[PDB]
RNA sequence: AGUCGC
């Protein structure tokens, strides 16, 4: 469910995991950046 | 594999190679193969293909690969010889005052590949162990490869001081039953010169064992050049006070001196020579002026070089390079010239327009007094710029016409 | 055997950032060596993991795994008590042969956050913290001792994550560096020649040169060979100057004690027929 | 209304052409950046003289 | 373009503070495209009334 | 008469001076890709099983 | 004076070079005009004349060193190197990477190189300043030696040490940006930005879908490589066109999806999702991915001297100095003297003054500083070698090298052209159409042109199987028949 | 041969089969033994411009004139 | 960018340098003293901290510290 | 990618063996010892020890290329001693000076110094 | 196409 989407600009989430336009609610922005996996993932420091 | 480069100049441009597996990305070549592929490692790709039979396996094998590929009939002498560094340090290295203690000589022999095993006696023993640079030498040098002369560096005479007896001066290359006797080694014998050392091994013993000389000989020479180092700082773009007034006096002399054919000339006093124009001989008077006045201070910077000099050292080898360069950037750049004459009146007979209208003298047409140590004034500069313009487009249109 | 070079050692001058002293007896391959071996083989601790929860700072992630990688760790608790990676029987890390850190961080005021190494922390007790004041309630205090610098913060960005340290050493990688700087010199009057100087006058006469006080400048002994090496340990902090030159040795004695038995194996497991 | 012309960015006639250095690191455009030339479907495009 | 040499490639006399003396490409279209001078400028044009 | 071919490779190259002439350092990702064609015969049989 | 005295005012009052210009002190001068003035130099040469040449003159040069270009401007000392050398460094300053504007965390360009720790030059020339390029560097400063060392060095390319590179020297993030498009499109085809699956679409290759998430798209922070998946575009097509079910199985549906072809490796950076120009739901996904220096990687002064990267070294067998400073370049020896860029070394005397002083250099071409002496000697007041060679021990052997090397500090530019982009390989990939021969670019995973020239040089070598290896069955091998009561291939 | 909705393995009946495109080849998930004709999509295999040039495009041999508005161009 | 932790040539920690120095150029404007002062003797060491630009700052500006 | 991983710059690998020992047969009585995984640092110091005796006629290291962390030592002596004896010896001899330079130094640091801990 | 690499 990629019911996330933080905005434009406000950065609340856009719960759009649908065919919906994506337009962010309250916010007029309608570019949505997509935020990152629960997925753990390492670098090594070197 | 045979490997290849692009353009494809001619038959040594591709050859067969064996792989050896590395890390990292790119391929790696002994350095010696660099000229016939005219590649630097400034940058540039190369193109590897793998044959896929044994019959083609067997005809790169045995006609295309790279031992094989050494002596070139494009001109009867070695495609390859020395190069770069190395070349610089064989040179250091066989000089007669080089001594080496027990440790140094078992570490070179050990970097050795054909070596007997049996360590050469030094060719001092009292008071202490030492071997001279020319005796290790000889252990490289293949089962009797002999050559002579091949002397023919700038140090010495232009010939007629050695017949004075052979006051062994110390310059000239003899070696015998594959062993080297005295001189320094150069250009001049290892180099792709008709008549040099790496041309005696191909044609004396056979390929195979000329190509384990190469290996051989760039190995060893390495890393003694590891302990002895090689550099070059502005210590070697320097010369002294005397040499320095001298140069500058002597451009004096010849400022003056053309201002005397300047006015000459616009007194009339002047007469042509035959087959040609009252300017064409002004011009060819000028020009024989500033032209002999640089070699005379170009030969006054080679005089006060010291022998200790870096500078020096990559010149008389025969590294990189020639004798012109050490005079640019000690004593002076010389005349600038565009299509063979001096700066064209660019502008309303003028060449810019910092200058007075017809101004002949050697500075407002193209002539600049400066080193490249010293910074060449503005002007210089400009000029200099056109200079090098020439050159670079010489190279492209050059190059379309060639390939066609 | 009756050949073996003594080795007699001498200490000038010491402080807790630098040691610096004079080997005499001794051969320069070994005067060497060592040298190799403070920089390469003295054994440290360092971030060999991050994992990152959360990373809305202006800076990619990998950047901050690096600048976070390269943070000195004191390691004057002995790491010998704290194993290899690879030889400790556990999967992946543990407590007996890593470390951990924790950093969690936010910019909520309006002025502009600086995140530095005392905001890491040690899970681990305190034998292994970030080089910033966890020892250092120093009468020569500097105002700062903010150890290093991380990143910078603005309001709303936030920084979560978690390190396991390693011991390792620098033969794999700069970090595990010991030395923040490692002085060496020997014969500085030049008495061997193993350097020749044209116009001997231009050069400056070293701080050891001053045996020959005088400016007749480099007197000449061909019957001579190397003595009296001069060094410099400095100390990034990481490890004590004087604790860095004694694992040193004997890191290289366990190290030669290992080839010597390796190769006495040679000979008792698969008899060699050598003859 | 006939048509829409190009704008050349930072000119007179963009957004950019008052602001200052507060604005437009606000308006996320870098301060430093030059402009003079033409954004198009996205791409960057600059006039050759 | 590609097979004509001239004597547009080379630096002119007058780009003396006009057009950067070596800053032109070293591939086939060298001195062709060449480069603006630091304190160049360009006439916008006017009238002559 | 002159086309593109398969079996080719090509990077930047550097120099090694502790290589033969005839020798081509070639790294491990190319080796890996290329490919040689070997017959099999009833005495290599058992080396060429095992690779 | 004054009217200087007025421009330093500037700083608070609206007194400006429009103000000088309308004092008629400067004027504009267009290339005709130009060649009927007399133009003195430098305000200098203006002075002391008396029946020195002339005294007619009209203008004046406001700076002499303005006869540059951008690009030629980054440049120190450009007058005492060889002048092709100039061009070729306006090329290559040109052609390196660093960080290009402050706000690029947020810009989509297709591809980026940022650099992770860029340094202002320590040498630098006066118009560098009018550059902003005290903002955004270009490259780092390093200690470099001109030696030979080990010999890996030669004909170009450098040693480099390796902790350096470690500790984080010339370190890069790269970026790509790839992009995607849901048209409507066709008059009933149609596509939908959705995660495929292998029971109900055409295509599917090899590759691992897994990694796309339920959108159709990836998502930041998991690593991708070569064979990922990245966005899931599926394109609605047949329809129902051939009667009956036409259901068996991924009948509805054809696979074209976006994937990584280019960017071997990497993480996601951002997935940006948005509607473009035409109103189809659009999209934008970065991948950051580190560069570390390697062999093969490519590098340049500024004085153009370009060279590669030919091997690396533990900071343990660099050679080192006194307090065992060791250089993290060693770029060799012979590369100087034939192309006589004697300025670079100006630039490393300089720049061991400057470091050493603590105050920045100037290396502005055209003054009466006599530059070379002056600079020498400032560095003997503190304590090295006056013309700047140091005491280099060797690495391995710990022994002294029996001459001594130059070192000091230099701008060093890594450019972007490197090594990890450019290598290629083909073992039998796709085949085009039109001729039934191998694919031309890396773009569609081609091999090399076995060119005319090439050719010909084989016939030189008379190795006549291999030339027909080459020119047929290594490529294009075909089977006729061809009737014999006429040639004809029917 | 003109049974072939893509099935083409001699030993067993075919299941799926997958396109190796980088080795240009087509591959049979249950044993290994190619069947290959090899075209990875002839409509990216005309993309054979590159170091030529392109924008002007010589080598379009073939435009579109986007035939599914009318009846047929 | 920010400044590099531990000097690329020789390998001397430095970034704790950085904060105190800025406060150096507010108060003794002697660039030489100021490095000296830290205890930057050798010149890698002080080129590091003499040649860094300290871009954060710009760009910490950027309103969105989110994305 | 084609670069190694560092640690495999000095961990044995799990089918090789730390020394190996290839007799020479151009000459009598001589020996070659190949060093895996090893540098200079090691090889450098065994040729000075084997140098300092005497009874050894030749004694040298190579490393064959800097690729490939591994070292060769050519070692020969004199018909009455074998050469192994003497290698086993001079690690041994350096054995004991390192441990006679680090007994030293401790009591070095012991003597009247202040912070040595 | 153009840019660009040698
Ligand atoms: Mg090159
Ligand atoms: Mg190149
Ligand atoms: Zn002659
Ligand atoms: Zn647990």
């Amino acid at each position: 469910q990629p019911m996330i989407y933080i905005c434009g600009e406000c950065h609340t989430e856009n719960e759009i995991k649908s065919r919906d336009p994506i337009r962010c609610r309250e916010c007029g922005y309608r570019i949505m950046y997509k935020k990152r996996t629960k997925r753990l993932v390492v670098f090594d420091a070197r | 594999v045979i490997f290849n480069r692009q353009p494809t100049l001619h038959k040594m441009s591709m050859m067969g190679h064996r792989v050896r597996i590395l890390p990292w990305s790119t391929f790696r070549l002994n350095l010696s193969v660099t000229t016939p592929y005219n590649a630097d490692f400034d940058g540039d790709e190369m193109n590897l293909h793998l044959p896929q039979s044994l019959e083609t396996r067997a005809e790169i094998q045995e006609l295309a690969m790279v031992p094989r590929m050494i002596v070139t009939p494009q001109s009867n002498r070695p495609v390859m010889g020395i190069v770069q560094d190395t070349l610089t340090a064989v040179r250091k290295f066989t000089k007669r005052d080089v001594f080496l203690e027990r440790g140094e000589v078992m570490n070179l022999l050990m970097f050795l590949s054909t070596w007997d095993g049996k360590v050469p006696q030094p060719a001092i023993l009292k008071p202490r162990p030492l071997w001279t640079g020319k005796q290790i030498f000889s252990l490289i040098i293949p089962g009797h490869i002999n050559c002579i002369r091949t002397h023919s560096t700038h140090p010495d005479d232009e010939d007629s001081g050695p017949y004075k007896h052979i006051s062994p001066g110390d310059t000239k290359v003899v070696v015998e039953n594959g062993e080297l006797i005295m001189g320094i080694l150069c250009k001049k014998s290892l180099g792709t010169s008709a008549g040099s050392l790496v041309h005696i091994s191909y044609l004396e013993m056979g390929h195979d064992i000329t190509r384990l000389f190469y290996s051989n000989i760039q190995t060893v020479i390495n890393n003694w050049l590891l302990i002895e180092g090689h550099t070059i700082g502005i210590g070697d773009s320097i010369a002294d006070s005397k040499t320095y007034q001298d140069i500058q006096n002597t451009i004096k002399k010849a400022k003056q001196d053309v201002i005397e054919v300047i006015e000459k000339a616009h007194n009339n006093e002047l007469e042509p020579t035959p087959g040609n124009t009252l300017r064409q001989t002004f011009e060819n008077q000028v020009n024989r002026i500033l032209n002999d006045a640089r070699d005379k201070t170009g030969s006054s910077a080679q005089k006060s070089l010291s022998e200790y000099n870096n500078f020096k050292s990559m010149v008389v080898s025969g590294a990189k390079g020639s004798k012109i360069n050490i005079s640019q950037v000690i004593a002076v750049v010389g005349q600038q010239n565009v299509e063979g004459k001096r700066i064209p009146f660019g502008f309303k007979h003028r060449t810019l327009p910092h200058f007075i209208k017809d101004d002949y003298g050697p500075e407002s047409r193209g002539f600049v007094e400066n080193s490249y140590l010293a910074g060449l004034t503005p002007t210089e500069f400009f000029f200099h710029a056109m200079g090098g313009r020439e050159g670079l487009i010489d190279t492209a249109v050059k190059t379309a016409e060639t390939g066609y | 055997m009756p050949y073996a070079n003594q080795p007699t050692v001498r200490i000038t001058e010491l402080t807790d950032e630098n040691v610096k002293f004079i080997i005499e007896n001794t051969d320069l391959a070994v005067a060497n060596s060592i040298r190799r071996v403070f920089i390469a083989e003295v054994p440290i601790i360092a971030i060999d993991w991050v994992q990152i929860d959360a990373n809305s700072s202006v800076l990619h992630d990998e950047f901050i795994a690096h600048r976070l990688g390269l943070i000195p760790l004191i390691s004057d608790d002995i790491v010998d008590k704290l194993q290899y990676s690879r030889d400790c029987t556990c999967e992946e890390f543990c407590p007996e042969c890593s470390v951990e850190f924790t950093l969690d961080v936010r910019c909520n005021e309006d002025q502009t956050r600086h995140v530095t190494s005392r905001d890491l922390i040690s899970n681990s007790p305190r034998v292994i913290p970030v080089t910033s004041r966890n020892r250092d309630n120093d009468p020569n205090d500097y105002v700062e001792q903010d150890d290093i610098l991380i990143v910078k913060l603005r309001k709303g960005q936030e920084l979560r994550l978690r390190a396991y340290a390693k011991k390792g050493f620098g033969k794999e990688h700069a970090k595990w560096n010991p030395t923040a700087g490692v002085a060496f010199e020997y014969d500085p009057d030049n008495a061997l020649r193993h350097t020749v100087y044209p116009k001997p006058e231009e050069w400056p006469k070293s701080e050891y040169s001053e045996l020959d006080e005088d400016e007749s400048q480099a007197p000449y002994d061909p019957n001579g060979k190397p003595e009296r090496f001069y060094y410099n340990v400095e100390s990034c902090g990481s490890l004590r100057p004087e604790t860095i030159v004694l694992s040193a040795l004997s890191g290289l004695k366990k190290k030669l004690s290992d080839l010597q038995t390796q190769l006495s194996h040679e000979i008792q497991s698969d008899v060699l027929t050598i003859n | 209304f006939i048509g829409k012309i190009p704008i050349m960015l930072r000119s007179t006639y963009c957004l950019l052409n008052g602001l200052t250095d507060r604005d437009l690191c606000e308006l996320n455009e870098c301060p430093l950046d030059p402009g003079g030339y033409f954004i198009i479907n996205g791409s960057e495009k600059v006039l050759i003289a | 373009r590609d097979g004509k040499l001239a004597k547009p490639r080379q630096l002119h006399n007058t780009l003396w503070g006009m057009v950067c003396p070596a800053e032109t490409p070293e591939g086939h279209a060298v001195g062709l495209v060449k480069n603006l001078a630091l304190m160049a400028y360009i006439s916008v044009g006017s009238q002559p009334s | 008469m002159g086309k593109r071919v398969d079996f080719s490779a090509r990077t930047v190259i550097t120099p090694d001076p502790n290589l033969s002439i005839d020798q081509v350092g070639v790294p491990r990702s190319i080796a890996a890709n290329m490919t040689f064609a070997e017959i099999v015969t009833p005495f290599n049989i058992d080396r060429l099983q095992e690779l | 004076k004054r009217h200087i005295d007025q421009l330093k005012e500037r700083e608070y009052n609206n007194y400006s070079w429009q103000d000088l210009v309308a004092s008629g002190v400067v004027e504009y001068i267009d290339t005709l005009e130009e060649e009927t003035v007399m133009l003195a130099m430098t305000p200098d040469d203006l002075q002391e004349k008396e029946v020195a040449y002339c005294s007619t003159y009209t203008h004046c040069e406001i700076h002499p060193s303005m006869i540059l270009g951008v690009c030629a401007s980054i440049i120190p000392f450009p007058d005492h190197n060889q002048s092709p050398r100039n061009t070729y460094q306006s090329a290559m300053g040109k052609q390196a990477m660093g960080v290009y504007i402050t706000n690029f965390h947020v810009r989509m360009d297709t591809l980026a190189h940022v650099l992770y720790y860029p340094q202002k030059p320590l040498v630098t020339t006066r118009s560098m300043e009018y550059l902003r390029f005290r903002e955004l560097p270009a490259g780092i400063n390093s200690i470099v030696a001109i030696a030979s060392y080990t010999g890996y060095n030669q004909e170009d390319s450098v040693i480099m040490n390796r902790s350096a590179v470690d500790r984080g020297f010339f370190r890069s993030v790269f970026y790509r940006s790839y992009k995607e498009q849901e048209s409507k499109k066709g008059f009933d085809q149609e596509e939908v930005f959705e995660k495929p699956t292998r029971e109900t679409c055409q295509g599917m290759r090899h590759a691992i879908y897994d990694k796309l998430d339920d959108d159709g798209l990836i998502a930041p922070g998991v690593r991708v490589s070569g064979d990922d998946v990245i966005i899931g575009k599926t394109v609605t097509l047949p329809e129902n066109e051939d009667e009956l079910e036409s259901t068996n199985r991924r009948y509805t549906k054809r696979d074209c999806s976006t994937f990584l072809r280019t960017s071997e490796t990497g993480i996601v950076d951002q997935v940006m999702v948005t509607l473009n120009q035409e109103g189809y739901k659009f999209c934008k996904i970065r991948v950051r991915s580190v560069r570390i220096p390697q062999i093969g990687d490519k590098f340049a002064s500024r004085h153009g001297q370009k060279g590669t990267c030919g091997i690396q070294y533990r900071q343990e067998d660099m050679p080192f100095t006194c307090e065992g400073i060791t250089p993290d370049i060693i770029i060799n020896p012979h590369a100087i003297p034939s192309r006589m860029t004697i300025g670079h070394l100006i630039e490393c005397l300089q720049g061991k003054v400057s470091a050493n002083k603590g105050e920045i250099g100037d290396a502005t071409p055209f003054n009466d500083a006599v530059n070379v002496q002056k600079i020498s000697n400032l560095l003997s007041d503190y304590g090295y070698h006056l013309r700047g060679n140091e005491v280099l021990y060797n690495g391995f052997t710990g022994r002294k090298i029996t001459s001594q090397i130059f070192i000091g500090p230099t701008y060093y530019q890594r450019l972007k052209h490197m090594v990890d982009d450019k290598i290629h390989s083909r073992a039998r990939g796709p085949i085009q159409i039109l001729n039934r021969q191998p694919m031309e670019g890396r773009s569609r995973d081609g091999g090399l042109r076995f060119g005319e020239m090439e050719r010909d040089c084989q016939i030189a070598h008379g190795a006549a199987q291999f030339l027909r290896e080459r020119l047929f069955e290594a490529s294009d091998p075909y089977q006729v028949h061809v009737c014999n009561l006429c040639g004809i291939m029917a | 041969l003109d049974a072939l909705p893509r099935v083409t393995c001699p030993n067993h009946p075919d299941a799926i089969l997958v396109e190796d495109y980088r080795a240009g080849d087509m591959i049979c998930p249950e044993c290994g033994l190619v069947v290959g004709d090899r075209v990875i999509d002839v409509g990216s295999e005309w993309r054979t411009f590159s170091n030529d040039k392109a924008t002007k495009d010589p080598s379009r041999v073939g435009d579109s004139q986007n035939p599914l508005l009318s009846d047929g161009d | 960018m920010i400044i590099p932790v531990r000097c690329f040539t020789c390998g001397k920690i430095v970034g704790n340098k950085w904060e105190a120095y800025l406060g150096l150029l507010q108060a003794e404007y002697t660039e030489g003293d100021a490095l000296d002062a830290l205890g930057l003797k050798r010149y890698c060491c002080r080129r590091m901290l003499l040649a860094h630009v300290d871009l954060i700052e710009k760009l910490l500006n950027y309103a969105p510290l989110e994305k | 990618m084609n670069a190694p991983p560092a640690f495999e710059s000095f961990l044995l690998f799990e089918g090789e063996k730390k020394i190996t020992i290839n007799k020479d047969t151009k000459v009598p009585n001589a020996c070659l010892f190949t060093i895996n995984k090893e540098d200079h640092t090691l090889g450098n110091i065994i040729k000075s020890q084997l140098l300092k005796d005497p009874q050894v006629l030749f004694a040298g290291y190579k490393v064959p290329h800097p690729l490939e962390h591994k070292i060769i030592i050519r070692v020969q002596t004199t018909p009455d001693y074998s050469p192994q004896e003497a290698f086993t010896n001079a690690i041994t001899d350096l054995i004991s000076e390192l441990s006679l330079l680090e007994e030293r130094f401790r009591v070095a640091i012991k003597d009247k110094q202040e912070g040595i801990e």
